[PDB]
């Protein structure tokens, strides 16, 4: 995340930290004690799919605290409709072998329904995006939690104002270069608060790190919730990559 | 009211039905106020909210 803040510790508990041999990965986001979503270009060179790990109640990676829940990854779903090494379908669910428990420092963003998301969370226009990616383009990336308020765009507007955008993604933040999410990002959470609770309305995607002229590039979520909403439905099926018909 | 036009009024979700008529619902892990419109939390950790915000 570049030109944002600290996540105060406990304020962003739906954010997940991916790991593979212990090594930063990627972000994601908690939905459900099982369930995770992230973004399918992080898993577009993974060798031993049996190394992945997701890490929540994370906060700063320089130390452990108590508060961090592990889990190992059991499966990770990907839409039919991604291509590896592009941005358009840029969506992973991740189940994990073991629930996590709730606590005060780990706790589910709400996955929310399509009509609210569509008419209602695509109008806030502010949002949050949280991550320890890269703290400057080129730069190192953050030990502490970051988050970013960032303003999402019509897509009419985004490609006017930007010095390819399809319906399964949209625009948001800033084109001066002070303020995007960043590599080691991708993953986590747009989260969108409305009247008193936060919802998940984008995804964290690539690729180009808080460049003049360009906006940040987000899953849009609400494309996907009937989708997500089937499969947490369904039952494990073994071997831990899943390509799933999408729509 | 429609749930295009202010989210009908609810807080979470909302369904149009046959006539004037709509209905609002909650996520799971709250429930519906007699109002017809509010949500309240029925768990200790309900979705999208804050513990450490929440209880100051
Ligand atoms: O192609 C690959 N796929 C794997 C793989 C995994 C994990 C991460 C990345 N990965 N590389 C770059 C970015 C990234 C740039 C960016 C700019 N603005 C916002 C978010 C952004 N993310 C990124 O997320 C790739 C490589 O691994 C090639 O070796
Ligand atoms: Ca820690
Ligand atoms: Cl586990």
């Amino acid at each position: 995340i570049v030109g944002g803040k600290v996540c105060p510790k406990g304020e962003c508990p739906w954010q997940v930290l991916l790991l593979v041999n212990g090594a930063q990965l990627c972000g994601g986001t908690l939905i459900n004690t099982i369930w995770v979503v992230s973004a399918a270009h992080c898993f577009d060179k993974i060798k031993n799919w049996r190394n992945l790990i997701a890490v929540l109640g994370e906060h700063d990676l320089s130390e452990h605290d108590g508060d961090e829940q592990s889990r190992r990854v059991a499966q990770v779903i990907i839409p039919s409709t991604y291509v590896p090494g592009t941005t358009n379908h840029d969506i992973a669910l991740l189940r994990l072998h073991q629930p996590v428990v709730l606590t005060d420092h780990v706790v589910p963003l709400c996955l929310p329904e399509r009509t609210f998301s569509e008419r209602t969370l695509a109008f806030v226009r502010f949002s949050l995006v949280s991550g320890w990616g890269q703290l400057l383009d080129r730069g190192a990336t953050a030990l502490e939690l970051m988050v970013l308020n960032v303003p999402r765009l019509m897509t009419q507007d985004c490609l006017q104002q930007s010095r390819n955008i399809t319906e399964y993604m949209f625009c948001a933040g800033y084109s001066d270069g002070s303020k995007d999410s960043c590599k080691g990002d991708s993953g986590g959470p747009h989260a969108t608060h409305y009247r008193g609770t936060w919802y998940l309305t984008g995804i964290v995607s690539w690729g180009g790190c808080a460049t003049v002229g360009h906006f940040g590039v987000y899953t849009r979520v609400s494309q996907y919730i009937e989708w997500l909403q089937k499969l947490m439905r369904s039952e494990p099926r073994p071997g831990v990559l899943l390509r799933a018909p999408f729509p | 009211l429609i749930c295009v036009n202010e989210n009908g009024g609810c807080e979470q979700y909302c369904s149009d039905h046959t006539g004037t008529k709509r209905s609002c619902r909650c996520h799971e892990g709250y429930s519906l106020l007699a109002d017809g419109v509010s949500c309240t939390p029925t768990v200790e950790y309900p979705c999208g909210k804050i513990p450490i915000l929440e209880k100051r």
